[PDB]
RNA sequence: AAACCGGUUGAUCCUGCCGGACCCGACCGCUAUCGGGGUAGGGCUAAGCCAUGCGAGUCGCGCGCCCGGGGGCGCCCGGGAGCGGCGCACGGCUCAGUAACACGUGCCUAACCUAACCUCGGGAGGGGGACACCCCCGGGAAACUGGGGUCAAUCCCCCAUAGGGGAAGGGCGCUGGAAGGCCCCUUCCCCGAAAGGGCUGGCGGCCGAUCCGCCGCCAGUCGCCCGAGGGUGGGGGCACGGCCCAUCAGGUAGUUGGCGGGUUAAAGGCCCGCCAAGCCGAAGACGGGUAGGGGCGGUGAGAGCCGCGAGCCCCGAGAUGGGCACUGAGACA
């Protein structure tokens, strides 16, 4: 079901585990994260299977991988109080899904993506760890 | 979930403490020279003095650059009113702006000033009673704050 | 259908375990369902064409006979018969009770074939022998 | 359906207090219901003709309105951007067009140019027969055969005749041309297209206009392109 | 106006409370001439009980019938009881429930439906039926309601074709950030349209003053069906923001997740079969209390405090308490 691989895949590769299936790494659409260094057969990963995420991101870490497929993470940012003039730092957990070809453990800062809803508190999903991002910029096109 | 509704414009020259006696002194002289029918006109011309020496004074705090498109306009205003005499006085001579330079717009004070009426309470029933045409209407607020420019054209019916 | 009795309107539960009180008084019977209607085994094939959210129409087989099994093997279709539920993945109770879901094994003439439709919603067993 | 005056759209021409609780609600037409202005809006605040909403309802009732070529007799008819208002009785044709200051104009524009109708493509669709559908900017389509429909992509310009049902002249999305802003706070400038930031999303593409040398920005979404340094049909 | 003043001492300097002066909101007392502007008035009290009246209709250019006046070509006009279409899910009221995806801001539905309307492409062939008003009788206090006869439709139904759904294999191609999508090809199963109807004018034909129509065609106009998109309305999802109490510390067992299914217009422990032990908590769970949320409003020189966060606008919920359904695009009205 999950096949490691010895390197990393690009977008669009086939490849085919030991059942015979052939897998291709899709095209999720963010062209800033690589794809896992393994390969899985679940339908309703993002990565090789037919789930379609939005281009909302989060970076979290984990905290608690003991679900099946799935893993409780923490998001955290800053609050101003206009009061005081001071800032409080806030933090919420999530549940997100965590697919076979990715591995995670706690304390680690990974990526996560909004989908559909999966289950009664999951809708986001792990797109990758921190280190399989990649430095992105656009196009700046100009006429002198 | 509140509901605007309108307040009285005449709290902002309306003294805190009402039982001075310099304070009853001064303002007593004011409504004797000037005709006025209770201390709430009075407060109401003093309303109007601190809005133009509160927007003087917000004006002075404003940047060179930002008081520049108003500073000007402001004064023009003030002058065509007839508050000030000079209109391109420095913005700083405007915050020692009187009281009785307001009181003076008054269209009774007015018809008494143009010699029209034989006292102030006088001018003030001729205006009330519809005598003081002002370029040909009648205009029968003792109160209203005549402009600069309409100034010249008060007449008598 | 969109009965109250069926309702898929969201729990009373927090993800804490807590409970929590009821926004709306009313079940929304936009939010409603409808109870199941997947054929059962019988001696002919009987539709019923239902009128559902918006005007649309869903076919319901109500008692179902023959199943469209198609040979990979051959790439043929053929409108085989069906004797047996074999047995049924989803839940045993529908294979006990002579009801075809999706997954459901049967055995046809031509042999064993996996349900792979939703036969309460297409209103066909489109069947893929084994 | 109701339309409170408090959630009739910022822009109308209509006072905000002043005047009954009620607006006129435009239905459904060609048009999104924050962009269009109901016909008996027009007939009654920005020409003037009607002076109560009965009136106005009498004089589109007769048929005295044209809105491209296709006589309207609905009073809640919705009309935006780059439609063309034809009066019949007087012959005096308009472009509602983007304006700097009414943020909608009813421009005049010549006898000529009044079939003509520039729509910016908003997408494709692919339908039955193989052929190519086309989606302009007031939802308005057009089906064509998968070749020539290939070559237009989203944002292009096309200038469509309303009389023969077909596309004139094809104006793509190419840096250095003329474009128009079309909704936004810069609305109704015109200038060059000289720059862009391509983003992940096109439509949220940064997009900048020059006209020498005031520079404005927006969203590759929110500008339409007129054409070269010569506008192709008069807007402003 | 960025303000102080009175009072504990025999006298004094403090601390520290309480009072005075001001604005606004509710109720009340005494008094009360006129006008202008304003989205003021059983909210702050019982979502307590109610006599009476009024509060959603419209269309004869969908349909037949009846009545009265007029006229000959083929009818004109007025009226009646109805069928039928569309609307009545908008609008109006109130604040019990709710500490919640209710509300606000910012994003999604690639997981969805949408009558009326707009645009592009295509279609409108064949054949049947019933029920009102009415007529002959009623029944019943009334509410309501029975039998026979009888004229129609844009009323209802069938047949065909288009089209549509599912399962499976392939593809150049499209959209789009990304295809479980669209388009094309192949196989099977299954479902399955339409009102060429109204009006106007023209032509011709059938027919007859006991008819005042019917038929074929043409044009104009208002309509009907299918495919695609838009529009509008709606269902659903997400991130974050906004009360008090620890004299409330452990809570949860469909509870948290996985797999397979059902149901739904649509994702989801929404529901079900199996598997695991997970899920929340002192960064305050759980429990209790209070409260519809926002735009906003009062006050202060301001930071801020308060809600008079009643009235006006937006969202929500409700219709004596609690439930469940019909029709419909949309209600559990
Ligand atoms: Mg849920
Ligand atoms: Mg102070
Ligand atoms: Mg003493
Ligand atoms: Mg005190
Ligand atoms: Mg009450
Ligand atoms: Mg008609
Ligand atoms: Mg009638
Ligand atoms: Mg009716
Ligand atoms: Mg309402
Ligand atoms: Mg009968
Ligand atoms: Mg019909
Ligand atoms: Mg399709
Ligand atoms: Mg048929
Ligand atoms: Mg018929
Ligand atoms: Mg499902
Ligand atoms: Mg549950
Ligand atoms: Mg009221
Ligand atoms: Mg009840
Ligand atoms: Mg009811
Ligand atoms: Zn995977």
């Amino acid at each position: 079901t999950v096949v490691k691989l010895q390197s990393r895949p690009k977008v669009g590769d086939v490849v085919t585990l030991p059942d015979g299936k052939k897998v291709e790494v899709k095209n999720i659409g963010v062209p800033y994260v690589l794809p896992p260094a393994a390969v899985c057969d679940d339908p309703l990963c993002p990565w090789h299977g037919h789930l379609k995420i939005r281009l909302k991101l989060l970076e979290v870490t984990v905290e608690k991988v003991r679900m099946h497929k799935a893993a409780v993470v923490t998001h955290e940012w800053v609050h101003y109080l206009p009061k005081y003039n001071r800032y409080e730092r806030r933090r919420r957990r999530m549940r997100v899904r965590v697919p076979e070809c990715i591995e995670v453990k706690p304390g680690d800062k990974v990526i996560i993506a909004e989908t559909r809803p999966l289950s009664k508190t999951i809708a986001w999903v792990v797109i990758g760890k921190k280190e399989d991002v990649v430095e992105w910029k656009a196009k700046h096109e100009t006429l002198p | 979930g509140g509901l605007k509704k309108p307040k009285k414009k005449y709290l902002a020259g309306k003294p805190k403490k009402i039982w001075n006696k310099q304070l009853l002194l001064e303002e007593l002289q004011l409504m004797g020279e000037y005709g006025l029918r209770n201390k709430k006109e009075l407060w109401l011309a003093r309303a109007r003095l601190k809005w133009i020496v509160r927007r003087a004074r917000a004006l002075l705090s404003m940047t060179a650059e930002e008081r520049a498109p108003l500073e000007v306009p402001f004064k023009e205003k003030l002058y065509k009113m007839g508050f000030i005499e000079d209109p391109n006085v420095p913005l700083d001579r405007i915050l020692s702006l009187d009281v009785r330079a307001i009181l003076e717009r008054r269209l009774q004070t007015l018809v008494f000033r143009m010699g029209l009426a034989k006292s102030i309470h006088h001018a003030r029933q001729l205006v009330v009673h519809g005598h003081v045409l002002v370029a040909g209407r009648r205009v029968t607020s003792p109160g209203f704050l005549v402009p600069r420019e309409l100034e010249d054209k008060i007449t008598i019916e | 259908m969109k009965l109250g009795a069926f309702y898929k309107g969201g729990d009373l539960v927090k993800p804490s375990g807590g409970k929590k009180g009821r926004v709306r008084k009313t079940k929304k019977k936009a939010l409603g369902g409808g109870p199941p209607q997947i054929p059962k085994l019988g001696e002919e094939d009987i539709r019923y064409v239902e009128r559902v959210r918006g005007g649309n129409h869903k076919v319901r087989l109500r008692q179902a006979r023959y199943a469209n099994v198609y040979i990979p093997k051959e790439r043929r279709h053929v409108k085989a018969k069906i004797l047996s539920i074999v047995s049924s993945p989803s839940n045993p109770d529908y294979a006990r009770r002579n009801y075809i879901v999706k997954g459901a094994i049967i055995q046809t003439e031509v042999g064993k074939a996996v349900v792979t439709s939703r036969p309460g919603q297409d209103g066909v067993i489109n069947a893929v022998l084994i | 359906v109701h339309l409170r005056k408090s959630l009739a759209p910022y822009w109308w021409p209509i006072p905000r207090k002043a005047g009954g609780v009620w607006a006129v609600r435009p239905s459904t037409g060609p048009h999104s219901l924050e962009y269009s202005l109901p016909l008996a809006v027009v007939v009654r605040d920005v020409l003037r003709y009607a002076k109560t909403l009965r009136e106005a309802r009498y004089i589109i009732s007769r048929g005295y309105i044209k809105v491209d070529g296709v006589v309207r007799k609905d009073y809640k008819f919705p009309i935006g951007l780059m439609d063309v208002v034809e009066i019949v009785p007087t012959g005096e044709i308009y472009r509602v067009v983007p304006d700097e200051a009414k943020y909608y104009d009813l421009k005049p524009i010549p006898s000529s140019e009044a079939a003509l109708k520039p729509l910016r493509v908003e997408g494709k669709t692919a339908v039955s027969g193989g052929r190519i559908q086309l989606h302009f900017h007031d939802g308005r389509n057009l089906i064509l055969p998968p070749d020539v429909g290939r070559q237009i992509k989203t944002f292009d310009t096309v200038v469509y005749d309303l009389e023969n049902k077909a596309i004139k002249t094809h104006l793509p999305l190419r840096l250095g041309q003329l474009a128009v802003v079309t909704h936004g706070g810069n609305i109704g400038f015109v200038g060059q297209f000289f720059e862009v930031v391509w983003t992940l999303k096109r439509r949220q593409s940064v997009v900048a206009l020059r006209k020498g040398e005031e520079v404005r920005r927006t969203i590759l979404d929110y500008i339409m392109v007129i054409g070269t340094e010569a506008p192709v049909v008069k807007i402003s």
